[PDB]
């Protein structure tokens, strides 16, 4: 009865898109041919008999990883022309993707979004997958969400951005192009949840003891958190939650709506038998400074909303019991304004795995979200790295010469220092 | 969908184009009597970049050749690989240019751009869309050069949206080829500042070097600096042609890399290079790589990158590797040798993988930077120019075909910004 | 010289049995 | 006599250069059979594709392909024969590939499973209707081969 559609958007979305649609897949049992020999109607649809195909858009403007896409193995899925190219990319320019590129396929790609839609009855919302430090994957992004909030404006939006690592980056404009696109979509967004790759490469490290970790993997990690996230709407369970809460549960301000996921528990199969994975140890995991998902340390902020997705074979006694210990626990801080922070949902469908992954098969999972007040030094630091870059007027002329003014550049400005503002006086 | 078209100019363009032509038809598995001898369907489904098809299953590279005279052309068409290209695209002259730039560029280059120009015009519109163009000249030639230039010049007129990439060598520091080297260098240089969008800078003295001391070669012959210089182009343009991890085209470089729109002077540089008999002692791994791009002995230009600060560097890697490995080795170089990047810009290092590796070989890496040591070649240029010009030494021989003084002072003074800029961005 | 080249894509999303 | 398993290695990996061109073979086999017209019917024997090849399809790669597609189905065919030379579930399994390798066989309905992925390359039209048996019938004979040398030992 409700649905979901995925867009993804730059190669980062394809191929976090292409991992997790592969998980999919696996969980419900589609072979890749698209023969399966009655839930699954959320996020697949039905050809004629026997034929299900996948509700999701790819969208780049290089064709070559979406061309890479149509001739691999899951090909007989997806809709012919349910994946979009173009000519020429945008090549790390914000102004490229947003003014001159982009606006000879938002109105095909729009067209696409509204077929889909007319197929579907009890639509819920939009999840959306791209990059800050990407030109298209900010500029195409926001153009896109732009449209979407003109068309609908109802219906929820969620993104799943990948936020820049503070020391491991690796273009030169991603400072530029992060603070326009998040100038440009402060106003339309509403919950935009923040990962990062050096954090992922130092927890793949540590746990799973890969020397040599890979995007792959890294793709296979985020798939797994958003299977997480949206088990909820697959399945059902004791306590369920949807897509409409999460925006209601985790944002308090109009302006303050940037959380950050974790995974817990993650090992490997050598340290799976010799451990007893029990839902307090996990719980109390999920709070160690060097298992969150972004790179900064959680003792120089205080904690404002928590969601809790525990999935498997839970029980809810115990689950009251360890979040008791924790809000017991003294050196986890929370905000005076905020008595009661905490949001939990139970699933009874135990994580699926991947064969030949290096994730072991285990019981049970915590999914947690966090809207924290430690994102303050990560907007000091980016800004202070733009202002740096400005002052000297570095790399400006691209953006000048494709159909922007250093009016724009000053906006953003003025608009991140407000919103710095607005996280510093809200922490006290 | 994206085509791109060659430019030859000058014999050592000619020798260039000839060697890198020879390297990319390995690549694709294409053999000299031009029919398809692949092994794979990844080697024909990008073929489109730098071929094109004719009949059944004959491919003829769309190349452009301008020379005066036809001598290196015979030799070309006379030796290997010389029977894949076109015979209507074969432009040449009778007289020459007598390494005269006013002669290249003013008497007999009005009379060779309306049909070279038909030519390239042809073979753009071929197409459905260009992506850009490229260009391998000589800056002290001086056919290469005022052809180059001119044609450089004419494309910018009828094109202005399209990237220009050209691979011009330099003069060689410790000893020269021709007396009248920096006449034609400062002219060359003085048009190029302003009609290209990056250049890439090659010595001879270095290839040298590389040659004697890498590969034991006591014989090195320029078939051997050339194949080195093919191996450099195919390594900067191999993004376009192949799927990768994080793919990386040449418009994506010149943005990365270029801050202002004057500091567009590059110099390259190749990994790994291995003796034939020393390469059993040798582990190849990311780490080797790393190490050995960052050397003033393994790049193709003939400076010390010791006496200047880098600004941008980009690195492109080819082959199976991890990316864990790739960012930490980038983030020690980065934060080991703070005193060798400029502060006021951070993350001075930009990453591109790929997943063919060159043929021989296992994994290999292409280093490309934009630093302030350029300043040292423009201003040795510039004080030889001086030296000469005070004199008025050489200088009938081009007042006799159209120049003026004015020309010679406005090239100087352009020189001398330009240098000045480099300097006080350091 | 054998040309034995591939691209990581598809030599991990192999085609992977389907549970029961 | 323990001595064919090299000619069934050499028969298995220009099996595998082959199966890395199929998609080049695929091409060629459509335009072979767009000038030949005859497209209501799909491939049913060996014998049709050597027509096919008689008749003028030029573009030199699809010779090359083609070529090389016969060349294994002969080796095949010469390992089916010997087999018997160097000497009941074997009987009939070797009856199996005698009767596959056959030129005159009808082979529209054949298809292969896990763990070979071949048919999953091909687009739906073309699995469904057209290639459905060309691609698959080199990995059901080189399965009948394994499986015979199997029991043989
Ligand atoms: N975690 C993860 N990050 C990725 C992956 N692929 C790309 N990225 C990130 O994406 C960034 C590049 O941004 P993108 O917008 O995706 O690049 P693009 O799609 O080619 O867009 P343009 O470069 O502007 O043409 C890189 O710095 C990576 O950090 C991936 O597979 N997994
Ligand atoms: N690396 C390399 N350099 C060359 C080759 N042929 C000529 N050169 C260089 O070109 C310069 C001579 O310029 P030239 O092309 O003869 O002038 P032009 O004929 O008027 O264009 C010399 O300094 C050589 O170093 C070659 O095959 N390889
Ligand atoms: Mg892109």
């Amino acid at each position: 009865m409700r649905e979901c559609i995925s867009i993804h958007v730059g190669q980062a979305g394809v191929q976090i898109g292409n991992a997790c649609w592969e998980l999919y897949c696996l969980e419900h049992g589609i072979q890749p041919d698209g023969q399966m020999p009655d839930s699954f109607n959320t996020f697949f649809s039905e050809t004629g008999a026997g034929k299900h195909v996948p509700r999701a858009v790819f969208v780049d403007l290089e064709p070559t990883v979406v061309d890479e896409v149509r001739t691999g193995t899951y090909r007989q899925l997806f809709h012919p022309e349910q994946l979009i190219t173009g000519k020429e990319d945008a090549a790390n320019n914000y102004a490229r993707g947003h003014y001159t590129i982009g606006k000879e396929i938002v109105d095909l790609v729009l067209d696409r979004i509204r077929k889909l839609a007319d197929l579907c009855t009890g639509l819920q919302g939009f999840l959306i997958f791209h990059s800050f430090g990407g030109g298209t994957g900010s500029g195409f992004a926001s153009l896109l969400m732009e449209r979407l909030s003109v068309d609908y404006g109802k219906k929820s939006k969620l993104e799943f951005a990948i936020y820049p690592a503070p020391q491991v980056s690796t273009a030169v404009v991603e400072p530029y192009n992060s603070i326009l696109t998040t100038h440009t979509t402060l106003e339309h967004s509403d919950c935009a949840f923040m990962v990062d790759n050096e954090a992922i490469y130092d927890i793949c490290r540590r746990n799973l003891d890969i020397e040599r970790p890979t995007y792959t993997n890294l793709n296979r990690l985020i798939g797994q958190i958003v299977s997480s996230i949206t088990a909820s709407l697959r399945f059902d369970g004791a306590l369920n939650v949807d897509l409409t809460e999460f925006q209601t549960n985790l944002v308090p301000y109009p302006r303050i709506h940037f959380p950050l996921a974790t995974y817990a528990p993650v090992i490997s199969a050598e340290k799976a038998y010799h451990e007893q994975l029990s839902v307090a140890e996990i719980t109390n995991a999920c709070f160690e400074p060097a298992n969150q998902m972004v790179k900064c340390d959680p003792r120089h902020g205080k904690y404002m909303a928590c969601c809790m997705l525990y999935r498997g074979d839970v029980v809810p006694k115990d689950v009251n019991a360890a979040i008791a210990t924790i809000k017991t626990k003294r050196t986890i801080q929370f905000v005076d304004w905020c008595p009661t922070g905490f949001k939990v949902g139970i699933n009874y469908q135990p994580p699926t795995v991947v064969p030949g992954g290096d994730l072991a098969k285990v019981q049970r999972a915590v999914c947690m979200l966090s809207n924290t007040t430690a994102i303050a030094e990560a907007w000091a630091r980016l800004d202070h790295k733009l202002d740096l870059m400005y002052a000297k007027r570095a790399f400006v002329h691209w953006y000048v010469g494709e159909g922007m003014e250093e009016g724009e550049f000053s906006e953003a400005r003025e608009d991140l220092a407000a919103l710095e503002k607005d996280y510093e006086e809200v922490g006290v | 969908m994206r085509e791109i078209v060659h430019l030859q100019a000058g014999q050592c363009g000619n020798q260039i184009g000839a060697k890198f032509w020879e390297v990319i038809s390995d690549e694709h598995g294409i053999d000299p009597t031009g029919t398809y001898h692949g092994d794979s369907d990844l080697q024909l489904e990008r073929i489109n970049v730098y071929y094109n098809e004719a009949t059944g299953g004959k491919y003829v590279p769309r190349a452009v050749l301008v020379d005066l005279e036809p001598g290196t052309m015979d030799s070309v068409r006379s030796g290997p690989f010389g029977q894949i290209f076109r015979p209507d695209n074969f432009v040449f002259g009778q007289s020459g240019a007598g390494n005269n730039w006013a002669k290249g560029h003013y008497t007999e280059g009005a009379e060779l751009v309306d049909s070279v120009l038909d030519v390239v015009r042809k073979e753009a519109e071929s197409c459905d869309c260009l992506q850009g163009f490229q260009l391998t000249h000589s800056l002290g030639g001086g056919t290469g050069s005022g052809m180059g230039t001119l044609l450089i010049s004419k494309i910018r007129e009828e094109y202005p949206d399209r990237i220009m990439n050209t691979f011009s060598v330099v003069p060689s520091p410790k000893v020269s080829d021709t007396v009248v080297e920096p006449y034609n260098a400062t002219l060359s240089v003085h048009q190029l500042v302003e009609n290209t969008d990056e250049t890439y800078c090659i010595d001879n003295e270095a290839l040298y070097d590389i040659c004697f001391r890498t590969l034991k070669l006591t014989t090195p012959t320029y078939g051997d600096l050339n194949h080195l210089v093919s191996a450099t182009m195919s390594g900067v343009t191999t993004c376009l042609r192949f799927p990768g991890q994080l793919n990386a085209d040449l418009r994506k470089l010149a943005v990365n890399m270029v801050p202002f729109p004057r500091l567009h002077f590059f110099m390259p540089g190749f990994a790994p290079l291995t003796s034939r008999g020393s390469q059993q002692y040798r582990a190849l791994t990311v780490p080797e790589l790393t190490q050995q791009m960052f050397d003033a002995k393994n790049m193709m230009a003939a400076c010390d990158p010791r006496h200047g600060r880098y600004l941008t560097v980009a690195a492109v890697f080819r082959g199976r590797m991890s990316m864990k490995e790739v960012d930490e080795q980038m983030l020690n170089v980065q934060n080991k040798n703070s005193s060798y990047f400029v502060e006021w810009i951070p993350n001075n290092v930009k990453t591109a993988v790929c997943d063919i590796p060159p043929r021989g070989l296992k994994m290999s890496a292409t280093f490309i930077g934009n630093s302030t040591a350029i300043q040292e070649l423009f201003k040795r240029i510039s004080e030889q120019f001086t030296a000469m010009f005070r004199r008025k030494a050489f200088l009938h021989w081009y007042t006799g075909e159209g120049m003026d003084e004015m020309e010679f002072t406005e090239a100087e003074s352009n020189m001398n910004d330009l240098v000045s800029e480099y300097q006080q961005y350091q | 010289v054998p040309l034995e080249d591939l691209t990581n894509y598809k030599m991990s999303y192999v085609a992977h049995p389907l549970e029961k | 006599m323990n001595e064919v398993k090299e000619s069934l290695r050499s028969v298995e990996q220009k099996y595998k250069i082959f199966q890395q061109q199929q998609f080049t073979f695929i091409g060629a086999l459509e335009h072979c059979r767009e000038n030949a017209h005859d497209k209501i019917r799909p491939i049913s024997s060996i014998g049709q594709v050597q027509s096919y090849m008689e008749h003028h399809c030029s573009n030199s790669t699809d010779r090359r392909i083609l070529l090389m597609f016969l060349d294994i189905c002969s080796e095949l065919s010469k390992l089916c024969q010997h087999f018997e030379a160097l000497h009941p579930v074997t009987n009939n399994l070797l009856e199996k590939c005698k009767t596959l390798v056959s030129q005159s066989n009808d082979l529209s309905s054949l298809r292969a499973k896990y763990p070979h992925d071949v048919v999953n390359h091909l687009s739906c039209d073309e699995a469904r209707n057209h290639y459905g048996g060309v691609v698959s019938l080199i990995p059901i004979i080189l399965d009948l081969m394994k499986e015979w040398v199997a029991h043989s030992e």
